[PDB]
DNA sequence: CCCCGGGGCCCCCCCGGC
DNA sequence: TTTTTTCGGGGGGGCCCCGGGG
């Protein structure tokens, strides 16, 4: 216990956070660095990508010398995690070179100790670079009215196309039970400034998602309160949602013209 | 006494590839794959009872070590070895991430590896490509054609052969001395004879042999040990004169508590595997033992249709 | 950070271009130009053709033995011409509810992957569906699901097995292009051979290639792995030892029925010389391979042969006639095999009698080609008009007096006067008799077309019914469905 | 359940101790010295129907344990499923587990293996050799090729004899003793003829004997006793019959036969398998005789296996017997 | 009816005393004396048994001239328990040499009356007294705590091993994704008494147990609040949950370890 | 009072010798 | 150069619904 001993100051943090992109990916890269805990995934179908950065200030204790990468699978950390207690400390150690991680359920109010090993596969995808993208508009609108809007338009269609322009923001789903529409335009508020609907547009566009991928990608909004929705000409939707110290995004990408 | 003591089978198992007996090329090739590395996938097939697993074991354990915990895979008949097996425990413990001396590998070891479904089998093909470079695939196996050509293509195949006379009886007298036995020479022949090849049978008989009345003579190895009732039933499927082959089907077989079900069905496979008769001869004595065997299944096995078989398969041989 | 010297020659010495691969020229540039002009066939509708007809197959299937450089062809393919490959294995659960919810919503769906690493094509997707012959379902395995997504792909789909002429993969008979690759010759790959073999540091000489190509039935990654475990202790590979490595790795597959029937019905395996090398264990063994069509298969093939085991007097009708007898004794056995008790014990036997043994009585040279069992189709055609016949004899149940055979063979010739002479010698006017029959025995115009159907030898209505004029047919269906008519089985 | 008196004497006389099991000395021996050293391995009894085969290895499991060796044996029969799954989780947690009562090692008979199906010995071979430090095997059979190789070569086979006539003769004193009975010589020599080496059938044959007398306390059973109750056919009489078949007219056998079997209601089958008894010591000069005697009286057999008309068959017996002897000419 | 006449106090503890063991064994078999039930069940694997002991207490009325012996199936008698409601009252009558036993459903309130008779095996059993080895740990702990502990640790692998030293408690579990472990301390609490972890040492101990029976053995869990292990080398294990009258007791072979 | 985990049936698909 | 019958066992996919948690 000696390279990586990271303290989450609530356990339930690391739980929520794995439940967000549990059922986008099935393995993950987490590098741990001197700075902070970096993850990048892709999914099966290859369409979705999902970034993860934890800072120190989530952080009660942080130690890392040496940067570390350990390759996971989100199906065996959800079953230990479930393991742990909600009211509870958890603690990341890895040591040199590890084949395993160790994770510690400690309390206070008790001395009960629960000392976990998961062992690290041996993860062969090499880092995709996100480079930084001026997307042409940008979104944030409550994760409330999002999920809303989503969950509503996903009993209609398997795709849903998103069209941004002038304080215009739409939604279509055309399926199997007819064709549905939603539209959304910003608004401040000061009795619920967290509920202002925001848009910054250069020139409108419109891209196509696909239903379930949507549908994924929302199911982590309970760690947030807002999207960051991003759109270019061609290329995948940031949807950002922003935790305590760090962020987790997803680059849903889009369909074929 | 509740406390058994352990079987000489399993009390002098070789644990080194140096103490198995026969086989001389593949053993040493194995010997030398154990001190060099890079074991390729392969697959050992032969006769029960020549070394397969007691191999696989000992080139397992000598090519890892204190790694052998962590490195080695080890699925039976035993255990469930399903699609989901295959698919989910197998392609975890390929992936899990072991740090091995510099030239060792994973070791997964499917013994009894014919009792497989072909779809488990199919689905146990790109996973030895993918992961090639951190696990490897060593089956054992009695059948080497119930096993899918595609997997065949991706292992190197080790038929063993049947031990000889010589193996058998160097090993006998290792273990002689190891457990200072008082024997005779025509003792270990009788052994030897009646274990036909098979180790593990060779060594039971004589522990038999010597924890029931001491000296391993002829006499007391053939008090406990039958002679094989297949060269019994060529013998009399051979024979000149009805006469002869009547007697011995009645004297060494009938009254010996021998079914009949099993006289014919010894009958029809030494008849198969009878290169002194020719062929055609052999396939009308096949189809009257078919008769027989017939007649058998229906409920009417008496000494009386196996005397009539013996009767009709003279007669073509006449 | 994996050592060279840890990893398999097969790996190490594999293809790393796609001209590295040997043989298959033409199978590797067919799929080449199939995939590179796969955007052009896209801007076409996939409804135009082309020079060789590979513009309105949307997916690919190459297909061939094992081990001769498929999957490595597809993916070097993928590569080269600049693609994103999202390939499923067998190890991936393939299942229809899986495919609906996972490769068919990429169908059609841009590469995040391919964006985010950097040509037109390069952030497309090339979906290799690998090993499609060992999807284990019939009915939950989706393999319509994958002949479904082979037809409205937006993507090239690109399918790899290895045997083609299987049952499970009917459904992708003619929607997708069909590549074969074949066991490549020893020429090309004699000179991989030789580079590995001045790589790794033993001899081979150039006379053993061709051998031990033949040995493994011209699998390149059994010979690689071959020389790689003969050069462990022995470095020398030269005629002195070709002998034990072939006999010791020689490869043994399946005969396949057509060819199962070639070798039994041959007169050299059953000869005095010849049976030492081919022993009675190899020909039921032989039968063993397949074991439902290897006695019809003998049972049709065992008249179109010129013998040469004939002995001395007898004629090749007495032949046919003992394998005659001995074929009906197998189908007996066969019969109790297949039977409440289960006798599965006798299988032997049945191959001694129902495939050595006939085929050891006519066993020669072919007069002629191997035919496959017409006892299946007839068998099928026999139950289907058996099932006619059951369906009209119930629906005159309540006006006649006799079984469905006594049906057969007794009313029809009757009931064909009564219906179908009238309109041959009256016309139209004899409409009305025909109805006023068909009214009293409660039959249908469905059953009538059946009850003509039965009738053979001379009295095939066939060609009569095909002369009928179309006005007399015509006003005969027009008044019938005008008419109301009686019901015998009242289905509630 | 009220007692042992209300027992069929097949289980009225089971041999409790190995003491009481005769006709298997060499089995006997050999198995109580390796349970006195200690150096019991993987046994496979071997044997016809009612040899001691069962009996023998309850016997050995008693001797071993005391009086609780139901609880601390695996005793698996056909009656009881005895599948793949079995044999993965039932077999595999027995082997692998300590004793709840003693502290000693554990033992899986697994009776009428024969009945199991090849999936399930090919994972019992991985099974027993893994646990063989605290676990050991009995299979018991009557038929040997439905047991796999792999099993057959990791067990030590012991063979059960069909029993002689001396351990029938002293099994039956033992018995005659109990039930205070009185057996005639030749009645001896006929119920162990009978036997056929099978205890059970003569244990069931004594116990119609006792009944089909009038006061079991005096009378005694003799050979007609036997005959009456088993119904079988009489010395004399298969000797009148073969006499009359072959050296009297067709009619002078036709009647005899018919006499005969009417006499008693005597089976056709029960004279054609004395006659080919008493053929087996005639010396024939001819082999053509033998060969014909013995296909056309197997061609009989098969035929009454399967019912028929009756006075046919035996027609047919005479006329082949007369046949196959015209060649000894 | 003249033997046997038990009314318990209700229904639904029965029904709790069947459900806490009926999927462990198939066959059972009650001794009812005059001092109250008590019954002794073998697992066809031979790894667990179960021992029942309700008693005199537990029950309105009991009344039982002789000793009775009664052979059941756990899945009959379950399934007749299952006929009958929550607020009725149970009696289980048997008469002499018994062949079958009945059980009555009572319901004043309703005025509702049910009958079940249940035909009775003949099993010859030969009831082992549970000799008290001299074990050498003991420990009593809330068997919710115990519960969620298997419950954690049986999705690891399928074994658990229980060490035993100077005033420590641990459950390991070592499987194929990774290796867990739950370490304890004797916890003495005043302000709520009900939980509280308490361990009586003389010899350390290590014991192996199989997760299958261990997820069995913890469905008693329903039945008390408290649950005592009682362990000692290669002997078998006692796991006791203190019934309101009498008690259930699981004892479980340790694993062999060559 | 409502949602989720995971035991238990139900249905179908394929083998069967040495 | 193509394509069938029956019990019993085993495997593998599909729901269904009780129980338990929130
Ligand atoms: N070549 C050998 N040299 C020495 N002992 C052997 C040899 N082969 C078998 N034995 C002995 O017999 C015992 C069993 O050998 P196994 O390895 O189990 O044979 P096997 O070929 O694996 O059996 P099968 O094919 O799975 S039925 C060993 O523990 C050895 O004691
Ligand atoms: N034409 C070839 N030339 C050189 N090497 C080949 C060739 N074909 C196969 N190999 C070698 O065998 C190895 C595996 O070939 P694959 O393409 O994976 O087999 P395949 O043709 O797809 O048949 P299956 O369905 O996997 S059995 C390659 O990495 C090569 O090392
Ligand atoms: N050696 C024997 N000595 C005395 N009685 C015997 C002997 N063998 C069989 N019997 C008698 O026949 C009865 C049956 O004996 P078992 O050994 O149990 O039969 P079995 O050998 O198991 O039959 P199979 O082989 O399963 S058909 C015993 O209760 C005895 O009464
Ligand atoms: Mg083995
Ligand atoms: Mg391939
Ligand atoms: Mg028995």
């Amino acid at each position: 216990a000696s390279m990586l001993e990271a303290k989450f100051e609530e356990a339930s943090l690391f739980k929520r956070i794995i439940d967000g992109f549990k059922d986008c990916v099935q393995l993950v890269n987490f590098q741990c660095k001197e700075d902070g805990i970096i993850a990048q995934a892709v999914d099966d179908s290859r369409v979705l990508l999902v970034s993860l950065e934890i800072g120190v200030e989530a952080f009660q204790e942080y130690r890392c010398d040496h940067p570390v990468t350990l390759g996971m699978d989100l199906t065996s950390l959800s079953k230990i995690l479930r393991c742990g207690n909600n009211t509870d400390t958890l603690t990341l150690i890895a040591d040199n070179t590890p084949d395993s991680i160790i994770l510690l359920f400690e309390d206070t109010k008790k001395d009960r100790i629960a000392e976990y090993s998961l062992k690290l596969m041996d993860i062969d995808a090499d880092f995709l670079k996100i480079e930084e993208l001026q997307y042409d508009s940008t979104l944030s609108l409550p994760s409330s009215e999002f999920s809303k809007i989503v969950r509503d338009l996903s009993q209609l269609s398997d795709s849903i196309n998103i069209m941004i322009t002038k304080e215009t923001i739409k939604f279509v789903a055309d399926g199997d039970i007819g064709s549905g529409s939603v539209i959304i335009k910003p608004f401040v508020d000061m009795e619920h400034p967290e509920t202002s609907i925001k848009l910054e547009m250069d020139q409108p566009v419109d891209l196509t998602f696909g239903a379930k991928y949507l549908l994924d990608i929302i199911k982590g909004s309970s760690l947030s309160d807002r999207v960051g929705i991003r759109l270019s000409s061609e290329a995948p939707a940031l949807f950002q949602f922003d935790l305590k110290s760090g962020f987790l995004q997803f680059f849903l990408a889009p369909k074929f013209n | 006494t509740l406390s058994l003591q352990l079987p000489w089978v399993e009390k002098y198992r070789p644990q080194v590839l140096s103490d198995i007996v026969g086989n001389k090329e593949t053993i040493d090739r194995l010997q030398q794959i154990a001190k060099d590395g890079n074991m390729p996938h392969m697959i050992i097939s032969g006769m029960p009872g020549i070394g397969k697993t007691t191999s696989v074991h000992c080139l397992a354990h000598e090519l890892l070590g204190r790694s052998y915990a962590d490195g080695v895979l080890e699925l039976n008949a035993s255990d469930d070895r399903g699609i989901d097996v295959v698919r989910n425990q197998i392609k975890h413990f390929a992936q899990k991430k072991l740090h091995l001396p510099p030239g060792k590998h994973k070791i997964v070891i499917l013994d009894e590896a014919d009792s497989m479904t072909a779809g488990a089998q199919q689905a146990l093909r790109r996973t030895m490509e993918l992961y090639s470079n951190s696990t490897r695939f060593a089956f054992a196996c009695n059948q080497s054609n119930k096993i899918i050509e595609p997997l065949q293509s991706r292992c190197a195949i080790l038929r063993y052969s049947k031990l000889s006379d010589e193996d058998v009886l160097k090993r006998l007298l290792q273990i002689i001395k190891l457990e200072d036995v008082k024997y005779t020479n025509d003792g270990l022949e009788a052994i030897i004879f009646t274990a036909e090849g098979d180790m593990r049978q060779a060594i039971n008989n004589l522990q038999s042999t010597v924890a029931g009345h001491g000296l391993v003579n002829a006499d007391n190895v053939f008090k406990i040990v039958d002679s094989p009732h297949p060269l019994i039933v060529k013998k009399m499927l051979l024979a000149s004169n009805l006469e002869d082959s009547i007697q011995i089907l009645r004297t060494d077989l009938w009254k010996k508590g021998y079914s009949s079900i099993d006289i014919v069905t010894t009958s029809f496979r030494v008849t198969k595997n009878l290169a002194q008769v020719k062929e055609s001869v052999r396939l009308e004595m096949i189809k009257e033992i078919g008769l027989t065997h017939m007649r058998i299944l229906e409920g009417v096995g008496t000494y009386l249709q196996l005397a009539s078989m013996l009767a009709k398969i003279h007669k073509l041989n006449n | 950070v994996v050592r060279e010297e840890d990893k398999l020659w097969t790996v190490k010495y594999a293809p790393t271009n796609l001209q590295q691969v040997c043989g298959n020229k033409g199978s590797v540039m067919k799929l080449k130009n199939w995939l590179a002009n796969w955007e052009n066939s896209k801007k076409n509708s996939f409804k135009h053709a082309g020079k060789d007809g590979s513009g309105v197959f949307r997916a690919a299937m190459l297909y061939g033995p094992p081990g001769i450089g498929k999957t490595t062809a597809a993916h070097l393919v993928a590569q080269e011409l600049g693609y994103d490959i999202l390939e499923q294995n067998a190890s991936d659960v393939r299942s229809k509810t899986l495919l609906n919810a996972g490769v068919k919503n990429a169908l059609d769906n841009m590469s995040v992957v391919g964006y985010f690493k950097h040509n037109l094509n390069g952030k497309h997707f090339v979906i290799i569906m690998d090993e499609v012959d060992g999807m284990s379902g019939g009915d939950r395995g989706g393999v319509g699901q994958l002949a479904q997504f082979c037809r409205k792909t937006s993507t090239p789909l690109i399918l790899i097995c290895n045997e083609r002429n299987l049952p499970k993969m009917r459904p992708f008979d003619r929607v997708c292009l069909d590549i074969q690759f074949r066991r490549p010759d020893a020429n090309s790959i004699k000179s991989r051979l030789m580079t590995i073999a001045i790589r790794e540091k033993f001899k081979l000489d150039p006379n053993v290639i061709d051998r031990l190509i033949q040995t493994t039935r011209g699998d390149i990654r059994q010979v690689i792995n071959l020389l790689s475990t003969i050069s462990t202790t022995t470095k020398t590979i030269n005629h002195e030892n070709i002998n034990e490595i072939s006999k010791a790795w020689e490869k043994n597959i399946a005969l396949k029925p057509f060819d199962i029937a070639h070798k039994m019905l041959d007169g050299q395996i059953y000869s005095d010389i010849g049976s030492r090398n081919f022993t009675l264990n190899d020909k039921i063994a032989l039968y063993f391979d397949d074991f439902d069509f290897t006695p019809l298969m003998i049972q049709e093939n065992y008249l179109s042969t010129r013998p040469s085991v004939l002995k001395p007097g007898q004629s090749h009708l007495e032949a046919v006639a003992e394998a005659a007898n001995c074929i009906s004794l197998g189908d007996i056995v066969e019969k109790k095999i297949r039977s409440s008790e289960q006798l599965w014990s006798l299988l032997p036997l049945h191959a001694v009698l129902s495939s050595v043994y006939p085929a050891s009585k006519v066993a020669g040279h072919m007069a002629g080609r191997i035919n496959f069992t017409a006892w299946l189709g007839q068998n099928s055609k026999s139950a289907k008009y058996y099932r006619l016949l059951q369906e009209i004899h119930y629906h005159t149940r309540l006006g006649t007096s006799t079984d469905k055979i006594g049906l057969r063979l007794d009313y029809l010739p009757t009931f064909r006067k009564r219906l179908l002479d009238p309109f041959l010698k009256q016309g139209a006017d004899a409409i009305s008799s025909v109805i006023e029959v068909m009214d009293d025995y409660y039959l249908t115009k469905e059953d009538w077309d059946s009850i003509m159907e039965f009738f053979v030898g001379p009295d095939v209505t066939t060609a009569i019914i095909k002369k009928i004029p179309a006005t007399v047919k015509s006003g005969f269906t027009r008044k019938y469905n005008s008419m109301t008519h009686p019901v015998a089985i009242y289905r509630t | 359940k009220r007692s042992k008196e209300n027992l069929p004497w097949v289980e009225k006389y089971r041999p409790e101790t190995l003491d009481e099991v005769y006709g298997q000395n060499e089995v006997i021996t050999t198995v109580r010295k390796f349970v006195d050293e200690g150096k019991l391995p993987h046994l496979l009894f071997y044997g016809p129907p009612g040899t001691g085969k069962t009996s023998t290895i309850v016997a050995l499991a008693r001797e071993i344990y005391g009086k609780n060796y139901s609880n601390m044996v695996l005793e698996l029969n056909a009656s009881d499923d005895r599948g793949i799954d079995v044999v993965r989780n039932q077999i595999k947690d027995f082997a692998s587990t300590r004793q709840i009562f003693s502290k000693g090692f554990k033992l899986i008979i697994l009776d009428e293996a024969d009945a199991m199906t090849n999936a399930a010995q090919n994972a019992l071979r991985r099974v027993i050799e893994r646990y063989t430090k605290n676990t050991r095997f009995c299979v018991l059979a009557n038929y040997a090729h439905k047991l796999t190789p792999a099993l057959l070569s990791r067990c030590t086979r012991f063979r059960f004899q069909p029993l002689p006539q001396e351990a029938i003769e002293r099994r039956i004193a033992n018995v005659l003793v109990h039930e205070k009975l009185k057996l005639s010589p030749n009645a001896e020599k006929a119920l162990i003829e009978l036997s056929n080496g099978d205890m059970r059938r003569v244990l069931n044959v004594l116990q119609s004997c006792k009944a089909t007398l009038d006061n079991p306390d005096e009378d005694e059973i003799s050979d007609d006793v036997i005959y009456e109750c088993c119904g079988a056919p009489r010395p004399s009489d298969l000797k009148a019959v073969l006499k009359s078949i072959l050296e009297d007219d067709w009619g002078t056998a036709h009647y005899t036969l018919n006499k005969v079997r009417s006499a008693k209601g005597l089976a056709l089958i029960d004279l054609i398998e004395g006659i080919v008894k008493i053929l087996e010591d005639y010396e024939l000069q001819n082999e053509e005789t033998r060969v014909h005697l013995l296909t056309k009286l197997a061609d009989i057999e098969y035929s009454i296996s399967k019912g028929g008309n009756d006075q046919i068959q035996g027609s047919a017996v005479i006329g082949a017997i007369k046949a196959s002897f015209e060649n000894e000419t």
